[PDB]
């Protein structure tokens, strides 16, 4: 979150690691989000400078470049190691980068280069904020984000008032196919979207207030 | 041209016939001289010597005798005591040294004029580790024979750190072939999965002493490390129900390969009758096969270089040979389809770490290929066969009464819960 | 013309001088351990380094006096399995749990290794290094949290 | 019953092994009780389970 190289010009969304190129501190859990304005075949061109720790299996100190604007996405690769990765094509309109770290490591980090060429050729993202608001499942139907007759996958970000915490409570909750998580569920991913911090995944009849 | 001269250093039997290594070297030189389409205007000459295989001073004299007489390569004295002594001679004079048996590479030895053809145990000890995971083992009992066998299987000793195994390393007795004090402890300790690291001449002697004990039933499973398991007599063991998985690099399915082996045992009329051994008839072992390939791989290099004048080099007057710097390169980027599959060499060292194994196993018809190992791929095993007629493990009255049932309160209704009940 | 050869002191080149001293008859006095090949009939060599068919008993008596059950032998090069071979064979006849590891090739960076030894809860280690490199591990085991009263 | 005069009890000893038959009361002469024990050793019927 102290990831202070980002620079975000129209083409050239050029970001690098926290404290690049000196080091990076332990317990850093950076969530480079990368909005990715619609064009350009999202480009992860890396520097040769690379010490994202060579652990086994990349079990720790890894570089999730999971292909989503979220966490549960098609994964590209856990890039830990010594030799630097290069040039992920990734025809999505998005890229999610989770730079993580353990407690007892060394590092220098990485650097990233943006902007390949081609055309722009579900996308709910109901960014809600402030005080008490309402989250409705019918917002995808009222605001034409999807059409009736296809699979839906929305994202309801609930960014708090400054210096706060969030208490979700369920007014209405009714699933079309109850007790079955492979065809409908509601998940309450906190912090940012990643498979690790999954607070609750409701697909049964009752949703308890997290 | 002046024709060529290959060197050679082999074992010195006293009264018996020639060894399997030296006879294969003599056979491979003659075979290339017959068939002209390899080396069309070049024939070969050999200058074989005999040493004691445990005396590195005798191996150093006979190497300098061939270098002073003038040779083009040295085809290995084939033992860890004396192969390191000839390797440093061939490095100093510049001539290539072609090895046909495994040797402990000391990790800080800067040598560049050696090349090995035995399959390196940084690849065979992965293939055994892929094979003790395909069989879903948890408690292996690696049995080696001499202290060098911990260097060979070192990717298998280090395995329980990164996987879920339980190594329980043992050792055969010194030189006595009496593993019966050992096999009592393996039987009392309930040790059913064994990874013997013997040569084939002594893997026969254990199986007689594992049959004289009650360790040849369908509970016991024995992976071997040696590559001459196909030349092992298995007729007493075949109906026991045991599992004896091995490996095999000697590609005995190509008809060109099988034609040479038929020519081998025909020309080897000096094969002694030996029923008390436990081996089959005269087969080309993988020790003699890798000497047959070693003449052919170097012959590819002399084909691509008709500028090679064999000079006479004195060990006392230290001077590197002229053409050997280019000629060592032409061996390392040489490809040949010999008897042991594809031959390629690893450009960093000069070892074979890329080769094609055939996982063989013991079924009631003998030793049958059941898989294929390859360092790029892994165990691409054939693995789906029937053989013996089938059985059944389910029956009637376990049918489970599909009860069609609508939901309506209070009669039938879903439980109010949060976790996915199913 | 000499009376003895006091050893070139390395496994590659001590075996080459041993067979010379056997052939000429002069004694060859060795001062560092060397892998004796089991079928080598030599009679004019004598070693003064304490043989690892006795040091590897002394470590095995010392991992039983301390009542250990899970040791984590760390060697450095492939010869170190020949040296500690009475300790590798030990869980067959006693109640131990060997979990053999290896330091990296020549780089003195055991920090990818010591992370796995720390996550795996491995408190009892039987390092097989020289003293010049047993110092370099202890600096890298102090820079990590592996120098408290739990570790032995 | 053993086969007629042929000393090949290996079709018999497969059925005794699949049928889990560990206790056998052979009624042979000694000249042919030797020939069964060779064919019971070539199969896996000579461990501490069999009596
Ligand atoms: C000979 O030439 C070879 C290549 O031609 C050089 O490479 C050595 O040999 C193999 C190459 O495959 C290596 O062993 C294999 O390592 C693979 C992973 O490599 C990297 O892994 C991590 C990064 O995640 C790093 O820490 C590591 O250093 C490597 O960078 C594994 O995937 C392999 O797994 C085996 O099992 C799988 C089962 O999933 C199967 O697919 C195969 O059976 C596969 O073989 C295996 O572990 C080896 O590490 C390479 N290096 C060394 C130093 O040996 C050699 O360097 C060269 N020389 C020699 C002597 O071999
Ligand atoms: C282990 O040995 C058993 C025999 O004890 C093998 O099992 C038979 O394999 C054949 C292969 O064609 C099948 O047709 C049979 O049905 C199997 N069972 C029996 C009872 O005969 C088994 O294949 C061996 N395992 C390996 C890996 O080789
Ligand atoms: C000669 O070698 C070639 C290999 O190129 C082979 O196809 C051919 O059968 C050989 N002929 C004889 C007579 O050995
Ligand atoms: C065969 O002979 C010709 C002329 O005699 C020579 O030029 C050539 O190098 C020889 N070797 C071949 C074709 O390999
Ligand atoms: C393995 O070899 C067989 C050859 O019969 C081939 O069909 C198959 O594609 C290979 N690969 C795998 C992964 O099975």
């Amino acid at each position: 979150t102290q990831c202070g190289i980002w620079v975000r010009t129209s083409n050239g969304g050029h970001f690098a690691s926290p404290n690049y190129p000196d080091s990076y501190p332990p317990n850093k859990e950076c969530i480079y989000i990368l909005e990715a304005a619609p064009r350009q075949r999202i480009e992860l061109t890396f520097d040769e400078r690379y010490y994202i720790e060579p652990s086994f299996e990349c079990r720790f100190d890894h570089l999730e470049v999971r292909d989503g604007p979220f966490g549960f996405s098609p994964l590209i690769d856990r890039y830990c190691g010594m030799k630097s990765p290069a040039l992920i094509r990734s025809t999505g309109r998005f890229m999610w980068i989770k730079f993580s770290s353990d407690e007892e490591l060394e590092g220098l980090g990485f650097r990233a280069k943006y902007s390949f060429i081609p055309d722009p050729d579900p996308d709910c993202q109901f960014e809600l904020s402030g005080a008490d608001g309402i989250v409705r499942s019918s917002q995808v139907e009222q605001e034409e984000k999807t059409k009736p007759g296809q699979a839906v996958d929305c994202i309801w970000t609930i960014k708090a008032t400054p210096k706060a915490k969030i208490y979700l409570r369920f007014l209405d909750y009714q699933m079309e196919h109850s007790n079955e998580c492979k065809r409908n569920f509601v998940a309450v991913y906190d912090g940012s979207s990643a498979i690790e911090n999954l607070k609750a995944k409701f697909c049964s009849t009752v949703a308890n207030d997290v | 041209t002046h024709v060529l001269r290959f060197g050679g250093i082999f074992e010195y039997v006293e009264s018996g016939p020639m060894g399997a290594e030296e006879l294969a070297f003599r056979f491979a030189v003659n075979t290339i001289n017959r068939n002209r389409t390899l080396l069309p205007n070049t024939t070969l000459t050999y200058d074989t010597q005999k040493i004691n295989l445990y005396d590195s001073f005798e191996a150093s004299k006979k190497a300098c005798d061939q270098l002073s007489l003038g040779v083009a390569a040295i085809f290995g004295p084939s033992h860890s005591s004396s192969a390191n002594a000839v390797q440093s001679i061939c490095n100093a004079l510049g001539v290539p040294h072609i090895q046909t048996r495994w040797k402990h590479q000391v990790s800080d030895n800067k040598d560049s004029f050696y090349v090995s053809l035995y399959p390196d145990f940084s690849s065979l000890s992965r293939a055994i580790l892929d094979l003790v995971q395909f069989f879903k083992w948890k408690t292996v009992t690696v049995v080696y024979d001499d202290s060098t066998g911990l260097i060979r299987l070192q990717e298998l000793i280090k395995a329980p750190s990164r996987y879920n195994l339980r190594l329980k390393i043992r050792q055969l007795p010194a030189d006595t072939k009496d593993a019966k004090p050992l096999l009592k402890e393996m039987k009392r300790g309930k040790e059913f999965h064994v990874i013997f690291d013997c040569s084939h001449e002594m893997a026969a002697g254990i199986l007689k002493q594992a049959l004289a004990m009650g360790m040849m039933t369908e509970y016991y499973h024995y992976i071997f490390t040696t590559l001459d398991l196909f030349a092992l007599d298995v007729e007493p063991y075949r109906y026991s129900g045991v599992n004896m998985t091995g490996f095999r690099i000697l590609n005995t399915e190509n008809t060109q390969v099988s034609s040479i082996i038929e020519k081998w045992s025909m020309e080897r009329l000096q094969a002694p009758p030996k029923p008390d051994s436990g081996l089959l008839d005269g087969f080309m072992t993988t020790d003699a096969a890798l000497m047959y390939d070693a003449v052919h791989v170097v012959s590819v290099a002399v084909q691509q270089f008709p500028q090679m004048t064999v000079s006479s080099l004195q060990c006392n007057r230290h001077k590197p040979w002229r053409f050997g710097t280019r000629f060592m390169s032409l061996i390392k980027e040489a490809h040949w389809e010999g008897l042991t599959g594809r031959i390629t060499f690893n450009k960093t060292n000069g070892l074979r770490t890329d080769f094609d194994l055939d996982v063989i196993s013991l079924k009631e018809e003998g030793l049958e290929k059941i898989g294929t190992w390859d360092p790029a791929s892994g165990l691409n095993m054939t693995e789906s066969q029937k053989g013996k007629p089938a059985n059944i493990t389910d029956s009637l009255s376990n049918r489970s009464l599909i009860v069609t049932t609508i939901l309506e309160e209070p009669y039938v209704l879903f439980k109010k819960s949060d976790k996915p009940l199913y």
